[PDB]
C-alpha cells in the first residue's frame, strides 16, 4: 500500500496498491515522479523478481523496471534526475532515465518548459 | 472558579481552579496554551495540561473585565483540518454522561 498526501494531516490523499513487497520510495529531485523499490511473486514461480515501480504524484503507474540479483535493498535518484542508483545483492545498478519533457520544436524555436522554485 | 479539560472519548475531564469568574478563553494558534481572561482585569496562560504560565493584569484590575479575547489566527497551522472528504458520520442509541 501506499499513500500520497498534499501537507501531514491531509485527510484525503491518493491512494495506491502497488502489489508488490516494497523495500523504500524516493522522489526524483524535481518532485515530478517518485520511485518505489520492491520485489513481485514471480508470475509461474515461488520465486520473487526485483521491480522498480514509477509513479506520478497523482498515482498514475509510469511504467516498471526489473533488476537482476537476490534483493534490492535501497533506491537513489541522481541530482539531475537522469539516473537512478539501485543496490541489488552486493552490485549497484544505474538505470538511465529519459524524462518526458514538456517540449517541442516549432519553426526554428525550441520550446521548453520547467518548474521554478520561486513561482 | 473551574475550567474542565478534555480530550476525545477519554473517561474523565480535569476540573481544574482558578482566582477569578473565568469569562473567555482561547488556544494558542498551535494549539499548545489556553489563553483566559478574567473578570478581575488579567489575562493568564495555561498550557495544554492546565499548569498556569504567564499572568498579565490590566492596570486598574477590576475595573476592566476582559470580556473577549482571541489569537491571530495567522500562522501555519491554518491549513491545518482544511483537507477533508470524508463522506459518512459517527451514530449512537442514546445520549450518555461523562464522568468527574
Amino acid at each position: 500500500r501506499c499513500q500520497i498526501m498534499r501537507h501531514e494531516n491531509d485527510q484525503n490523499p491518493v491512494l495506491i496498491d502497488t502489489g508488490m513487497y516494497v523495500v523504500g520510495i524516493q522522489w526524483n529531485h524535481m518532485g515530478s515522479v517518485l520511485a518505489v523499490a520492491g520485489f513481485q511473486k514471480a508470475a509461474m514461480q515461488d520465486k520473487d523478481v526485483n521491480i522498480v515501480q514509477f509513479y506520478t504524484p497523482f498515482g498514475e503507474h509510469l511504467g516498471t523496471l526489473k533488476v537482476p540479483g537476490k534483493e534490492i535493498s535501497a533506491l537513489s535518484w541522481e541530482g539531475g534526475g537522469l539516473k537512478i542508483a539501485l543496490a541489488v545483492d552486493s552490485f549497484i545498478y544505474f538505470a538511465n532515465i529519459r524524462p518526458n519533457y514538456k517540449w517541442g520544436y516549432c519553426s526554428n524555436t525550441v520550446v521548453y518548459a520547467y518548474t521554478r522554485p520561486d513561482r | 472558579s473551574d475550567f474542565g479539560l478534555w480530550s476525545p472519548e477519554q473517561k474523565s475531564v480535569s476540573k481544574h481552579k482558578s482566582s477569578s469568574k473565568i469569562i473567555c478563553c482561547s488556544w494558542t494558534n498551535d494549539g499548545q496554551y489556553l489563553a483566559l481572561g478574567m473578570f478581575n482585569g488579567i489575562i493568564s496562560i495555561r498550557n495544554k495540561n492546565g499548569e498556569e504560565k504567564v499572568k498579565i493584569e490590566r492596570p486598574g484590575g477590576s475595573l476592566s473585565p476582559i470580556w473577549s479575547i482571541c489569537w491571530n489566527p495567522s500562522s501555519r497551522w491554518e491549513s491545518f483540518w482544511m483537507n477533508r472528504e470524508n463522506e459518512d458520520a459517527e451514530d449512537v442509541i442514546v445520549n450518555r454522561y461523562i464522568q468527574e
